[PDB]
């Protein structure tokens, strides 16, 4: 309550108690790089007609690797990850495509575009998840070997691929020999002179396609591992997924390959975590309830802490002592004559009386709480069970 | 079905013999008392999440006051319910009362329970990884009633002792003793039935009580569904809860329902547009729970108000409205504690096997016309008597209870007798 | 037309459960018991007695000798008839009488109507049409149009939700008003002042 | 309809709420008219 001065009574408070200290990066134990030679540092690449496709699997990425000798890219655009975050994820499935076009249709690898290289040549899905890099090789493209095709009478699907070489007519199917005005050849060559102008010159694609789903990963990033510790309150961040809790060893069962399990309101509580297979169990930090019984600011500043379903026994273990300040061990794990268990939960920071008045501040279950003194000549808050008469 | 009579100008329908009915009534008084951590249900456990969240406003204060507020008033129902007294009567050992027996409206010391056994019956026929620990995962959290069963059940004790040893006479004052069946004659006078025919017919009326309880308590047994309006109000508020934790799973338009997935891949000028959509969503998703719980405390509020005035007027004396305290003239009622309910058992009286005979509003004597104080004159095919609407029990004609006024001339109906 | 708008929009009136014909029954099965036997009927078994000894009783009722009744029947009869003649004549020249019912119906259907019309608004939108979306945009940008106009429609069949409920709740009591008025004045004679 | 059905579990809240508003209606009518099993016949004349 964002306030100065507090009335007698019982509030509900949230955490403000305990935060996180450690970091635990447990990511699986592989050690091949993976192979972006023959892709960016490779000798030839295929026709935008007939695009090739490979599986990258088994291997470790890092992106600082194409900072040494390797030449710069024009363009490098990403859609459903960002790219300062590619060096902390990991992915169940990548795929690479690599194709050759002019500099001017290079803006057309994107989703939803039209023309030549969209409509007959290669089409992206409008849900692409991946990224798109794209750079010059005038030096090394010449000739006059690379075709795209010009005419067609449809369109293409995504990810589909037309290889055919059949004569096209103009007023409908078919056409055998090639001479009649009425019929063209369907393919055409991408001219590279030496002396063309810019936008007429080579450019080199390649396309990447991720896939993250509940499945082993296979092209991680580069971490380093930090082993467990459990039952203090921790930052966690096993493969790709992150977050904060408490881990602590579980006997569930998982379907043979799978990574992790939620609820039905989407709460991983149960980590696979590699290197080890054994599956662990997730509990927030803090959960249940804490409720703080005070007499008024102007009256005292002694107040009582009642944790709800709790037992007096876990108390330490439910609040982390070795993690709060030396003003909350005075509560907690500890008893001068102060713990006390009610129906409604644990109680500390007042003592018990068996006389039986009425009701000032209710804490619950038939007991009832007020502020005064004792024996000893010192103020002090008092519990008991509520007299109905 | 149809049950179709004219008319009669000249008769007159008078029952000759009754029955003692016992009717329950449910009526609720309370609900679950609920909180909710907003920071954890909608952010859990990021902390830019709470970040953004704490640009939104006061929402989350106003919203927790009114569930503050709701959790007070479901107290302050129970207790403006049940503690209607001062002073704690204890149950008397004797449970027979000059026949009558309470030997199940009162708790039965041999029995550890201390409640009584038509209380045992109700509490049993009221039943409610896992459900709950979902919700505490994500804040929401169930608070325990102030007063516990064992009290609800000592004032229900308290309640049937007094108005058993010392009638209703503890609801205006300082109770005074008197013994049932002097409480049972002023019962029967209150409805227009001489308190002769309790005396006279004393053990019948007794046999008749107790054979009306030992059947409520088997028909208690056998229908399960007399007790529902008390099970739905359950129902309705746990599928309340168990619904807003299906709706973290949806994702309201973007990209998915996991913050953590969404702020493990995007950088920050999507990651706020994809993150605004879901904290809109589990904010309008928490104020409509509110708002349903807001209306559906202020029906229950009005239930209890209900319930408070029937125990004020039923329990504590005896009512005349008509079909308030029962079907039938009111005899009396008495309270059973039930899971977040009151049932009541309502003791009336019942006319039955009536007889038919020849009326005539007035008697002409001397020339002046005697009309009835307080009875109606039939004709048992000699003799004209004067006999009580409720009962059949005819007086002979006499000066005390019939009046004079007037003359025998413009009187219509008056039939020729003497005194 | 303003109903084939709200037919081809997805607002549907369902009929009641009991006609109007079994209501008149009810009414005059009433009307009829309380006419050739008092209120009798409403503590059980139904015993017949003449109007006149009734309506003497409910003279007795209110601290006042039946023999009123008994020397001036033909004016309190002639009285009665007047009364109610005057009231058909009051119902036939007053309009202003059945208002409250008639609030019920107007602003009942002043809300459907509301709804309708908040159809062609368009929230922020481009337009106001899913198909003028759906046919001129690609899914980068008809997500960010569509959202809008789907989160204010939502919003505004949950508000008319509101409203109906905090009416059913408002309508509820004055039923329960009604039934414990039809309990106590029609099956019996009531002390309560006004 | 395919992108509303993203948004949870909103319509049928909704329609659970009318259903029990019109479950209501009826039984007000009835709790305010149906109060007697038997129904007595019209008597023939309408002078008492
Ligand atoms: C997968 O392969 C199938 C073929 O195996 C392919 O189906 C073909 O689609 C095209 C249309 O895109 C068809 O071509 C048309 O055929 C009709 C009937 O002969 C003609 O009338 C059409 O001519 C009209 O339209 C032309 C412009 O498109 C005009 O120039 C012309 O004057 C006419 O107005 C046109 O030729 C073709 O017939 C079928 N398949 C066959 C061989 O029958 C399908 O599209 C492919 N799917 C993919 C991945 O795109
Ligand atoms: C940086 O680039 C230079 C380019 O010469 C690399 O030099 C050689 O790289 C090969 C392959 O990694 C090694 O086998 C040779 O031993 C390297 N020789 C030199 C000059 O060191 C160099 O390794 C690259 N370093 C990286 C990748 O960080
Ligand atoms: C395609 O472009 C050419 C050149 O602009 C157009 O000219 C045709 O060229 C072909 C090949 O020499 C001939 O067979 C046609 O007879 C030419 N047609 C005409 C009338 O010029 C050709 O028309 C264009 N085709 C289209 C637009 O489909
Ligand atoms: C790589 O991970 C595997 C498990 O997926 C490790 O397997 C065991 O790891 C424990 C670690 O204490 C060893 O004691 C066992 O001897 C390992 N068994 C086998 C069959 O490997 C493996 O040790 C890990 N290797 C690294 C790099 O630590
Ligand atoms: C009214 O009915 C009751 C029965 O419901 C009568 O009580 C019975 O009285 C006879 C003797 O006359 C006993 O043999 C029966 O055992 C009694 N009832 C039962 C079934 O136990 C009562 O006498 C009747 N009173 C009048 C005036 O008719
Ligand atoms: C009162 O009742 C009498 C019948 O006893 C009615 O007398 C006739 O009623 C009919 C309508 O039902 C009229 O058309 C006749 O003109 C009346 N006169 C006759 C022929 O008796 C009388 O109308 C009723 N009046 C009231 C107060 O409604
Ligand atoms: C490929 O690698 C070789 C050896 O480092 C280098 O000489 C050549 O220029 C590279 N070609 C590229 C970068 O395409
Ligand atoms: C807490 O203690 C009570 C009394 O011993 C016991 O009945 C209950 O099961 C305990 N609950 C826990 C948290 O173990
Ligand atoms: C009863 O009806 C008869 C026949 O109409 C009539 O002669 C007699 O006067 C009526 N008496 C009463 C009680 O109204
Ligand atoms: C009350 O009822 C119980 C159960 O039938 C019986 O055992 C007890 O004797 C009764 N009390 C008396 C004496 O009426
Ligand atoms: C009473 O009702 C019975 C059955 O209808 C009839 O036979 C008898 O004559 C009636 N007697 C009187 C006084 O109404
Ligand atoms: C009343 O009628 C009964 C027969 O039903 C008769 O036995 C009795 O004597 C009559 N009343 C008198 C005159 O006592």
């Amino acid at each position: 309550t964002k306030s100065f001065s507090v009335e007698k009574g019982i509030y509900q408070t949230s955490n403000f108690r305990v935060s996180p200290s450690t970091e635990v990066v447990r990511f699986p134990n592989i050690t091949n790089l993976c192979p972006f030679g023959q892709v960016f540092n490779a000798s030839t690449f295929p026709s935008v007609y007939a695009w090739g496709r490979m599986r990258i699997s088994d291997c470790v990425a890092d992106y600082s690797v194409l900072y040494n000798s390797t030449s710069s890219f024009s363009t490098f655009k990403c859609y459903g990850v960002s790219p300062t975050k590619l060096n902390d994820l990991c992915f169940s499935s990548v795929y690479a495509d690599y194709f050759v076009v002019k500099g001017d249709d290079v803006r057309q690898i994107a989703p939803a575009q039209t023309g030549v290289i969209a409509d007959y040549n290669y089409k992206l899905p409008d849900d692409f998840t991946g990224c798109v890099l794209a750079w010059n090789t005038k030096s090394i493209d010449k000739g006059q070997g690379f075709y795209y095709r010009l005419f067609r009478h449809g369109k293409i699907k995504p990810y589909e691929r037309d290889t055919s070489n059949v004569p096209y007519n103009a007023q409908g199917g078919t056409c055998t020999d090639t001479s009649q005005l009425n019929c063209y050849q369907p393919l055409k060559s991408y001219d590279f002179t030496d002396t063309v102008g810019v936008g007429y010159q080579p450019y080199r694609v390649v396309v990447l396609s991720f896939e993250l789903l509940n499945a082993p990963a296979t092209v991680c990033g580069p971490k380093q591992s930090t082993e467990l510790v459990k039952n203090k309150c921790v930052n966690f961040n096993f493969n790709g997924l992150t977050g904060t809790g408490v881990l602590t060893e579980s006997t569930k069962r998982f379907q043979s390959f799978q990574q992790f399990g939620r609820d039905i309101s989407d709460f991983t509580d149960s980590v696979r975590d590699p290197k080890t297979l054994e599956i662990l169990d997730i509990s927030p930090c803090s959960y249940g309830g804490v409720s703080v019984i005070t007499p008024g600011t102007n009256a005292s500043n002694v107040v009582a802490v009642l944790y709800q379903d709790v037992n007096c026994t876990d108390v330490p273990t439910m609040l982390h002592t070795e993690q709060v300040a030396h003003d909350w061990r005075v509560y907690a794990v500890n008893t001068d004559g102060n713990m006390f268990q009610t129906q409604a939960g644990c109680l500390v920071g007042a003592t018990y009386e068996n006389t039986s008045y009425e009701c000032d501040i209710p804490i619950g279950a038939g007991v009832c709480a007020k502020f005064g003194s004792t024996k000893t000549r010192q103020q002090s808050i008092l519990a008991y069970t509520m007299s109905i008469g | 079905e149809d049950q179709s009579v004219a008319y009669s100008n000249n008769s007159i329908a008078i029952p000759t013999n009754f029955s003692i009915s016992v009717t329950t009534e449910v009526l609720p008084v309370s609900m679950t008392k609920t909180s909710v951590d907003c920071n954890m249900y909608i952010c859990g456990d990021s902390t830019e999440c709470s970040n953004l969240l704490l640009q939104y406003g006061s929402f989350c204060t106003q919203l927790n006051r009114a569930l503050s507020g709701i959790a007070v008033e479901q107290d302050r129902n129970t207790r403006d319910v049940f503690a209607q007294t001062k002073t704690i009567y204890k149950t008397p050992n004797i449970k027979d009362f000059g026949g009558f027996n309470f030997s199940q409206i009162l708790p039965d010391p041999g029995k550890p329970s201390q409640r009584s056994p038509i209380e045992d019956l109700l509490y049993n026929k009221v039943t409610l990884r896992d459900l709950i620990c979902a919700q505490k995962f994500n804040g929401l959290t169930v608070l325990p009633p102030l007063l516990t069963d064992d009290m609800i059940a000592a004032y229900t004790a308290a309640l049937i002792s007094g108005t058993a040893t010392a009638g209703y006479t503890f609801g205006a004052g300082p109770a005074l003793q008197i013994p049932f069946p002097m409480q049972m004659a002023y019962r029967f006078n209150g409805i227009g039935v001489t308190q002769n025919v309790l005396y006279e017919n004393q053990k019948q009326i007794a046999n008749q009580f107790n054979k009306a309880i030992s059947q409520i308590q088997d028909s208690l047994t056998t229908t399960p569904t007399a007790l529902g309006k008390l099970q739905d109000v359950i129902n309705q508020n746990a599928a309340a809860l168990n619904t807003l934790v299906k709706q973290l799973s949806s994702n309201f338009g973007a990209i998915s329902s996991v913050l953590n997935d969404i702020l493990s891949r995007l950088d920050p000028p999507e990651a706020e547009v994809q993150i605004d959509r879901l904290i809109t969503g589990r904010l309008q998703s928490l104020q409509t729970y509110v708002t349903q719980q807001l209306i559906r405390a202020a029906e229950i509020r009005a239930s209890a108000n209900l319930a408070a005035t029937k125990m004020s007027e039923c329990v504590l004396g005896q009512s005349k409205r008509v079909d308030f305290c029962g079907k039938g003239y009111h005899l009396m009622s008495f309270p059973q504690a039930a899971p977040h309910g009151v049932v009541f058992l309502h003791v009336t009286y019942v006319p039955s096997e009536q007889k038919n005979f020849t009326t005539a509003p007035a008697i002409c004597h001397n020339g002046k016309a005697y009309f009835p104080k307080e009875g109606v004159f039939v004709m048992n095919g000699t003799h004209w008597f004067i006999t009580q609407r409720n009962f059949y029990s005819p007086q002979v004609i006499t000066t005390d209870n019939t009046f004079e006024s007037g003359t025998c001339d413009v009187v219509i109906g008056i039939v020729n007798n003497t005194v």
